[PDB]
DNA sequence: GGATTACACCCAAGACACCAGGCACGAGACAGAAAAAAACAACGAAAACGG
DNA sequence: CCGTTTTCGTTGTTTTTTTCTGTCTCGTGCCTGGTGTCTTGGGTGTAATCC
């Protein structure tokens, strides 16, 4: 069992997630500090593309995928499903864009 | 504050002289019931033998018993035993259990018979042999035979007729005292009729949904599933009718309290319940109001039918209903429930066995383990029919005693209180066989003692309300 | 980990808290030893009614279990 | 904001302390324990806030209510 | 299509029930009455929304969720008279 | 008092010689202990009361006494 | 060609619980033995007070 | 720390009668047996993806 956090991409279990959080989103999302429909809200199972990154610096990849600045690890290319409108909200409140990993939007 | 305690500990007063003229009053009220004459004219009650006989004559004894064998007859209950050639028979009844042992080639069997001097658990009233001093009994006879599976047929064949002889005699028993009631009198028009009602006790082992009738002189229950379990109730044998709705319950009722006990199946019962159960975070809060309206529903429903029960018995009958409010929790039987109180008497319907007491049959109340900073006491019912046994209701909380006490007050029921559960079969045995001397030598009215009587105090230091240096 | 949400233990905590003063502040790290210590005492009180469930001889926990529990340890009258 | 603990919350903090089966009305029951601990708690923290003068409920405040009813809680500062 | 799961893998849908009451059978709006005579133990939660045979019914249409993997959401021939069926309420 | 008064002084003292050698005892010691000593059984007494009704018994059997000792935090 | 597999559903078992029967170990009853309890008088250790 | 007062703790003896006990029968409540029906497993069977 494997979840993507919607919000930098990565993927890890959803036991993971819930038990200690996402460690690049957890400044802003407080996914350990989140109930399992907030994890669910930023974690998704359902997802496409694996992707390995083992340095975020040089990685053309990273820098087209915007996880440069995030823990190197497993993540997903396409992930559905999208952050709700309240968390939408209260991101843009610490001034942080989400930019939709989803591929609908481009 | 002081001016209020003051107030109510003069209603307090009151509360205790109107409880001293109500042990007065029982006190007056037992030496008018039984008179020195009734004491003169002491009834002694003996041990009833139930007369039984395996055969009146030779011919009876069945062609089958020539074997030299043990031979039983299930029509006559009897047990015929080869003792040196003779053929005697023991019937069932005076046999009480057996032991097989296979020892070797022969199964040795001890058959036991009924003897005095902790035998069966039958009660002192019948007694499976005639009373006698001079009376010497078979205590045990053992049997040997070779063959072994006959011998082991024979044993179960035994005790397959003693279970089914005490199965004959339990609901002999459960219609026993069951007084022959008179034929309910169908309604000749359309009966107002209450649908999917299931009744307590079941006539059945299987739970189904009846509907409840309306008719001139009682109601019936009828399950759909069979015609033959129907239950007739005479409104001349109802003794209380109550109704309960759900205020804090999954289920409604309309339980009948009877005079005369009836048999339903085979369970003798005082008691007929009739019921139905409701059972099956803004969507959680909405689904608790769905729920609500499902209880009020039933409730309306069950209520105007118990109504319409009362009408229908031309004033015979009153709809009694539960105050909540005056409620308090207790173990009368096994379980931890809620014990409310009606008009007329105290109650429990929720869970089986049911308590109805009558406080109009009630002669005293005594509080048990009431002392010193206790946790809990007990609560003892003891009614003018001295033949009834008492009643206890266990565990009332003690922050319910004082209540409890105004509740009993407020009933004119008289009261006691006590740190040890006194012994109930021990003081009515006593008082059964004697009513007239234990009013003459106080009654209860002498055992409450209200008086404190306390003056030795533990003295007093130099009394001196003046300021030292 | 905690097995309650956070918002619903944090609302909470304000509506009890609004009832004896308007316009009160909490830091994070008071709703968070509040949500430990009322676990921590939810799990021994459910220890206790487990313990009394199984001295009556059965394995479903009720309210009168809890309600003897409660009153053993002195803490209802 | 007394239906915000759930009967999964429940369900969970009995499973961790070992009880196989629950009853039904074992919720609401749950719900009054807590809120009486609760209220009693926060009544004395609220107490040493304003002894304090102070307009914010501080960890230490939750640190010596606890102490204050004998539930001594380690690693908040104590 | 009544609700989209986040998931994308499944999804609660509205349909026409086909039940016998006690080889499928026709497609038919569930009938409470019909239902209670020919079994007696339909449930209720809400009004308007009944529980048949462990069945969520809501106003006489079946509301279950179905697959992803269940459904066909291109090239979808549509008739007027389950169009008339659903459009109706 | 229920328990007597000398059993109790005899009691006290012997427990009392294992932590001292000869030790002597004051006016309201003994007293103070044995009022101690009931009030707890009592208390505990009703803890066992409530545990047996709780079994749906009116006998207290010793298992009940454990199951107060163990709810109190008794070791 | 081949294979492991998803998925709904039926036939069935493990489990906590409810009801019934009966046998023995405890309560109730009675006549008897035991020593805790009550009451009495004597001696003085040591508790309460002072500088 | 040292000397004072005088209460109540320790010492022993006699008498009373409530409590402990030997003995019996009965019963009520502990324990074994029969049964409910729910939650869940293991399986068939229809149906399928994958290469
Ligand atoms: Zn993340």
């Amino acid at each position: 069992r494997e979840r993507a956090c919607m919000l930098c991409g990565i993927v890890l279990p959803g036991r993971v997630f819930m038990q200690n959080g996402c460690p690049n989103c957890d400044s802003v999302l407080n996914l350990r500090d989140s109930d399992q429909a907030t994890v669910n809200e930023c974690t998704s199972s359902s997802f496409e593309g694996l992707v390995a990154v083992g340095d975020n610096e040089h990685s053309w990849v990273a820098k087209w995928l915007r996880v440069d600045r995030f823990q190197p690890g497993l993540y997903a290319v396409r992930v559905d499903g999208r952050l709700p409108s309240d968390i939408v909200a209260a991101l843009e409140q610490y001034g942080v864009y989400y930019r939709p990993r989803d591929g609908s939007v481009i | 504050r002081n001016e209020t305690t003051n107030t109510e500990e003069e209603k307090e007063r009151l509360r205790k002289e109107i409880q001293k003229q109500l042990h007065e009053k029982i006190q007056k009220e037992g030496l008018a019931r039984f008179n020195k004459s009734d004491a003169q004219d002491g009834n002694e009650n003996h041990a009833v033998f139930k007369r039984y006989e395996s055969y009146v004559r030779e011919s009876q004894i069945p062609s089958k018993v020539k074997n030299l064998r043990i031979s039983i007859d299930p029509k006559a209950q009897t047990i015929i035993l080869p003792i040196c050639g003779r053929p005697v028979p023991f019937h069932i009844n005076s046999f009480k259990n057996g032991s097989k042992n296979e020892e070797g080639d022969y199964m040795y069997i001890r058959l036991n018979f009924n003897s005095p001097g902790m035998g069966s658990s039958v009660k002192k009233t019948e007694l499976p042999y005639e009373d006698g001093d001079d009376k010497e009994f078979v205590r045990s006879l053992t049997f040997r035979s070779t063959n072994k599976e006959r011998m082991s047929e024979v044993f179960k064949a035994i005790t397959e007729l003693k279970k089914t002889a005490v199965k004959r005699d339990q609901e002999r028993k459960t219609m026993e005292d069951v007084v022959a009631q008179a034929q309910l009198v169908e309604f000749k028009g359309r009966p107002k009729k209450l649908e999917n009602v299931f009744v307590r006790p079941a006539p059945d082992s299987k739970r189904v949904t009846g509907t409840l009738f309306i008719h001139q002189n009682g109601i019936r229950y009828q399950s759909p599933v069979r015609s033959d379990h129907r239950v007739d109730i005479l409104f001349s044998n109802i003794k209380h009718l109550f109704f309960q709705p759900c205020k804090e319950e999954l289920m409604v009722i309309i339980h009948c309290h009877l005079k005369t006990p009836l048999m339903i199946g085979k369970k003798k019962t005082f008691d007929v319940q009739f019921y139905r159960e409701v059972s099956d975070d803004e969507d959680e809060l909405e689904q608790e109001q769905e729920e609500r309206r499902r209880k009020a529903l039933l409730d309306k429903e069950f209520r105007r039918f118990a109504e319409e029960i009362s009408e229908a018995s031309n004033g015979l009958l009153d709809l009694e209903t539960p105050f909540r409010e005056l409620g308090f929790t207790g173990v009368p039987f096994r379980s931890s429930v809620l014990c409310l109180p009606t008009r007329d008497c105290l109650i429990q319907l929720i869970d089986t066995p049911f308590l109805v007491v009558t406080l109009e049959e009630i002669e005293v109340a005594h509080l048990e383990r009431v002392q010193f900073g206790l946790k809990n006491f007990d609560l003892v019912f003891v009614f003018k029919d001295f033949s009834k046994p008492v009643v206890h209701i266990n565990t009332i909380p003690i922050e319910m005693l004082e209540f409890v006490k105004q509740w009993l007050t407020d009933v004119d029921i008289p009261y006691s209180e006590g740190a040890v559960n006194l012994n109930w079969g021990t003081i009515m045995k006593t008082i059964q066989a004697d009513p007239y001397e234990f009013f003459e030598n106080g009654g209860w009215s002498f055992l409450g003692g209200g008086e404190s009587d306390d003056e030795e105090s533990e003295e007093e230091e130099s009394e001196f309300q003046v300021s030292d240096e | 980990e905690l097995l309650i949400r956070k918002l619903p233990f944090q609302r909470l905590v304000r509506e009890i808290a609004q009832d004896f003063k308007t316009d009160l502040r909490f830091q994070s790290a008071a709703i968070g030893a509040l949500q430990e210590a009322s676990e921590a005492y939810l799990v021994g009180l459910f220890e206790d009614t487990n313990l009394c469930a199984i001295h009556a001889k059965r394995v479903t926990i009720m309210p009168k279990d809890i309600q003897l529990a409660r009153r053993i340890r002195g803490e209802r009258a | 904001n007394i239906q915000g603990i759930t009967k999964p919350a429940i369900r969970r903090l009995a499973r961790r302390g070992g009880v196989k089966r629950i009853s039904g009305l074992i919720y609401e029951e749950t719900r009054g324990v807590l809120k009486v601990f609760l209220e009693n708690v926060i009544r004395d923290a609220v107490t040493y806030t304003e002894h304090a003068k102070r307009k914010t409920v501080t960890a230490m405040d939750v640190v010596y209510a606890l102490k204050r009813q004998g539930r001594t809680l380690y690693g908040f500062g104590g | 299509v009544d609700e989209v799961l986040e998931n994308g893998l499944e999804a609660r849908l509205k349909l026409v029930p086909r039940l016998d009451y006690g080889f499928r059978p026709a497609q038919r709006l569930f009938s409470e009455a019909e239902a209670r005579v020919h079994e007696p133990t339909i449930r209720r939660d809400r009004d308007g929304f009944v529980t048949y045979g462990g069945e969520e019914y809501y106003e006489g249409f079946l509301y279950k969720t179905f697959r992803l993997q269940n459904l066909i959401v291109n090239s979808i021939n549509p008739t007027l008279n389950e169009l008339s069926l659903f459009q109706s309420n």
